[PDB]
RNA sequence: CAGACACCAUGGUGCACCUGACUCCUGAGG
RNA sequence: AAGACGGACCAGAGCGAAAGCAUUUGCCAAGAAUGUUUUCAUUAAUCAAGAACGAAAGUCGGAGGUUCGAAGACGAUCAGAUACCGUCGUAGUUCCGACCAUAAACGAUGCCGACUGGCGAUGCGGCGGCGUUAUUCCCAUGACCCGCCGGGCAGCUUCCGGGAAACCAAAGUCUUUGGGUUCCGGGGGGAGUAUGGUUGCAAAGCUGAAACUUAAAGGAAUUGACGGAAGGGCACCACCAGG
RNA sequence: GGGCAAGUCUGGUCGCAGCAGCCGCGGUAAUUCCAGCUCCAAUAGCGUAUAUUAAAGUUGCUGCAGUUAAAAAGCUCGUAGUUGGAUCUUGAGGGCCCGCCCCUCGGCGCCCCCUCGAUGUGUCCCGCGGGGCCCGAAGCGUUUACUUUGAAAAAAUUAGA
């Protein structure tokens, strides 16, 4: 949280969410992110470099939490079969 | 993704599920699961879609690599039919193994006599793993699981379709699962499939 | 919300967007206007004229055809019913009950029942004698609702 | 039935938000929830909206974003006089550093930052943050 | 639903179920036929909820039966909206 | 389930109680 | 013969504004739901006054009194019974025209609209199937099965959201406080009493005070103790069989 | 003694005298009394009674509660009263801002008069000054509430230079 013109005022800047587009914040249960590995492609074999999604107490709770991570990993790539 | 061609399936895999009887499910309306629904046979019974749950396996196992550690994930089954299946995965990937009960309180309890440290969970039907699944979400744990159309999605991230109560349902998804990580990270590699058959997995099958 | 009747369903049609019904044989002005005015004659409601065109003929409703619609129609010529036919039609159930009323002074549900229909005219009427389609002077009563309906 | 509309708009999309749905079908549609809907989603409270047309009264689909906290109603409406705003302002919003009181003015529904430039008041909608 | 979703082009048979006036895009899914049916010799423009029967000077009373929905129909018919 | 099933009223009192700092101090040597 | 009453079938099922409402059949008008490219074109939402209905008892005049039965009189049981319990039996139950206007008239939850969640029934209407059975030559019928959609009484399971909790998809969208409208409450007692008015033939109904009294009246959950409340055990300080 | 800041006081009393808004002390080892001593708070002031205000969202406009705690009329119709669906048009300059679109004046113009340049009771550039008529403009079309700018708007008070 900025102020002034960009002064850090704060004591750390929380975690996001794009499945809801909601904050996690202070120190919440059931919050964690998932790190999918990337496969290189063709070859075969990981290579790094993980794609992360975040997940909050929010979704997990009212169960959404399946589908969210499909349109979110679809929508950027990549996965074989699509 | 990876090498490719055999990661949009093949014929090896369609017979394997049509044998396991996967493709059945439960009669219940969905909400959650409607998604991956095929089509839905004559008068009650989901057909689930065998690309959705190709794909789904898939990025669960890629989840698992990128830990170069294959321990600190934990494979539970309460299940008898899935017994024998988490401990040939334990041998095979390298997962901390949980067979029978879970015994509550182990990512749970500062004094107790068992912890186990994961950072994924795999869980075979999470309304009979009910415990792990409940304690996860008490310490900050994400939980994949094998789900049909009647179990909980609250605190299921990644949920794969699959019949997953009973028969060879439970050991084929387990000997998939293990090729699979294997293919990315193991010693299969190269992204070509095991050698190693699914009946060594299954239920033990009453010994004559 | 209703209070005007005891319901809670609902009672109208969907009605389409377009302007233009059915759009392969709309017929012409030409032949539903006679058909109004000998319909007219015989001298039906501008709801019993709209249910048999609407079927028999290939028009659904003539607003798609002409921006006229029934009631228009007849109003501009001065062959016309004399008063709205929800209003003749309420009157006319009003009637029916007092006759029920008349004959069976122990029927409580057909008192409750008269004076619900009667308050559903009073307001009909209020809302057409303020936009005169009624005259102010005229009124309902017992009277003068037996003289319309015969 | 309906003696405001703005309420009922409003509702949906934070009853919509609370749920992370994505979707919401509001009704009568007027021009005023237009308007308001546009100013909301300048600022990035609100996503994208789409109206569609019926003979009935219109429907439109808005796609909303979890940025925004509340969008509150003030009905029955009030007038404001730039006399008042600075009341409400410190009464029913969390900072004056930010949120707008959004108002009908006679050179339009606006802003309460371009009403004051303007000083022009009129009618209190509502407000959002 | 799964509690995310956005439909702008929502498929046309979870519109095509519904109630006629809770659909996402209002008009109703009735229609106008033809009849041919025998016993008339007239090709009968009928509504498909007809309510009151159609008949024709054609047949003796065979064109229609009534139904409080869709109205009944005898012998050999054809429907097109056409273009509703 | 699918054997038997009755009168019976009355009666009083107090104190339950609230803070942290490990030595037997070893005591020939120390 | 008289008078009364419609079991079992009968259900978290239906209808009716509510009070209420189960023998058969016919007649009379009425209401909802549904289907509906029909009609009108804003006619609407909700409410002082005003008005309709209103179980039971009671009261006016008859019919009628089978059955049962407020009162009375009897037999028991009890220290006390005038009660419960047995018997005799009155008004009354039943029926008609008038009064009366209240009920824990209980879902203790104003009415109307919008929005926010899963699953399966069932009364009812409509729609759909290379579904079953059934009838006429097969049908169109109809009952059934599956799916779909409305409007009913409800249920189930849920960090959906609320609440002090019990509970509650509303008692949710309330400090991030505000859709419309109406009604009632402001500690507990005095008291629906006093007093004046009003309605009623009467019985009664409506409006409705104060002095004074007093720091608790009350709700909910928790834990104990206790029950001539329900399932249990164990012991010759209990019983049994006996000394 | 608690609320309440400052006595696990010393003597005396012993449910007595008293204390005590309220909660409660005192019935013999009274940290509440009655004195003494010490200490606390405010300090040329402080205590007490009482009206009113604040706290009090315990009158709730902002901003109340009504399943069970105090509280939805037996139910419906319904007039006043309150409230009410959708729907009509206004390119350049400079790096937004300005006028516009689907006759009493000013004045594009037309006609008049002293006439202004062709002219010096008077034209053919024009209504420029007075006119009439009549366009961009504008009463325009039918009203407002609202909001906005002005005036009219005691001094003291009060904020405040």
């Amino acid at each position: 949280m900025q102020s002034n013109a960009g002064e850090f005022v704060d004591l750390y800047v929380p975690r996001k969410c794009s499945a809801s587009n909601r904050i996690i914040g202070a120190k919440d249960h059931a919050s964690i992110p998932m790190n999918v590995a990337e496969v290189d492609k063709v070859t075969g074999r990981f290579n790094g470099q993980s794609k992360t999604y975040a997940i909050c107490g929010a979704i997990r709770r009212m169960g959404e939490s399946d589908d969210s991570i499909l349109r979110l990993a679809k929508s950027h790539g990549i996965v074989s079969q699509n | 993704s990876g090498a490719l061609d055999v990661l949009q399936m093949k014929e090896e895999d369609v017979l394997k599920f049509l044998a396991a009887g996967t493709h059945l499910g439960g009669t219940n309306l969905d909400f959650q699961m409607e998604q991956y629904i095929y089509k839905r046979k004559s008068d009650g019974i989901y057909i689930i879609n065998l690309k959705r749950t190709w794909e789904k396996l898939l990025l669960a196992a890629r989840a698992i690599v990128a830990i170069e550690n294959p321990a600190d994930v934990s494979v539970i089954s309460s299940r008898n039919t899935g017994q024998r299946a988490v401990l040939k995965f334990a041998a095979a990937t390298g997962a901390t193994p949980i067979a029978g009960r879970f015994t509550p309180g182990t990512f749970t309890n500062q004094i107790q006599a068992a912890f186990r440290e994961p950072r994924l969970l795999v869980v075979t039907d999470p309304r009979a793993d009910h415990q792990p699944l409940t304690e996860a979400s008490y310490v900050n744990l994400p939980t994949i699981a094998l789900c049909n159309t009647d179990s909980p999605l609250r605190y299921v991230d990644i949920a794969i379709p699959c019949n997953n109560k009973g028969a060879h349902s439970v050991g084929l998804m387990w000997w998939m699962l293990a090729r699979e990580v294997l293919r990315m990270r193991g010693t299969i590699s190269r992204e070509h499939p095991w050698e190693v058959m699914p009946d060594l997995y299954f239920y033990r099958d009453p010994e004559e | 919300g209703r209070m005007h009747a005891p319901g809670k369903g609902l009672s109208q049609s969907a009605l389409p967007y377009r302007r233009s019904v059915p759009t392969w044989l709309k017929l012409t002005s030409d032949d539903v206007k006679e058909q109004i005015y000998k319909l007219a004659k015989k001298g039906l409601t501008p709801s019993q004229i709209g249910v048999i065109l609407r079927d028999s003929h290939g028009v659904a409703q003539v607003r798609f055809v002409t921006g006229n619609k029934i009631l228009r129609i007849l109003k501009s010529k001065g062959l016309a019913p004399d008063l709205p036919e929800d209003l003749y039609h309420l009157i006319k159930k009003a009637v029916a009950v007092r006759k029920h009323l008349e004959r069976n002074r122990k029927d409580k549900d057909a008192k409750f029942r008269l004076i619900l229909i009667e308050s559903r005219i009073h307001r009909l009427a209020r809302y057409y004698k303020t936009k005169r389609v009624l005259p102010p002077n005229w009124k309902y009563e017992s009277s003068t609702a037996s003289a319309l309906v015969a | 039935v309906r003696m405001n509309v703005l309420a009922d708009a409003l509702k949906s999309i934070n009853n919509a938000e609370k749920r992370g749905k994505r979707q919401v079908l509001i009704r009568p549609c007027s021009k005023v929830i237009v308007r308001f809907l546009t100013v909301m989603m300048k600022h990035g409270y609100i996503g994208e909206f789409e109206i569609i047309d019926d003979h009935r009264a219109g429907k439109i689909v808005v796609n909303l974003t979890g940025r925004l906290n509340k969008c509150g109603v003030i009905s029955p409406r009030f007038d404001v006089q730039l006399k008042d705003l600075e009341k409400w302002q410190n009464n029913l919003l969390p900072s004056r550093q930010f949120g707008f009181i959004v108002l009908t003015t006679s050179a339009g529904i606006m802003d309460h930052e371009e009403a004051r430039r303007k000083h022009t008041g009129g009618k209190i909608l509502g407000f959002f943050f | 639903m799964p509690l995310a979703k956005d439909l702008l082009h929502p498929s046309p048979e979870e519109e095509k179920r519904k109630h006629k006036k809770k659909r996402l895009v209002q008009s109703p899914n009735s229609y106008f036929m033809d009849v041919k049916c025998p016993g008339c010799y007239k090709i009968t423009t009928v509504f498909s909820h007809a309510q009151t029967v159609v008949l024709c000077v054609g047949c003796s009373t065979v064109l229609c039966q009534p139904t409080g929905g869709k109205a009944r129909l005898t012998e050999g018919c054809s429907f097109r909206r056409k273009q509703h």
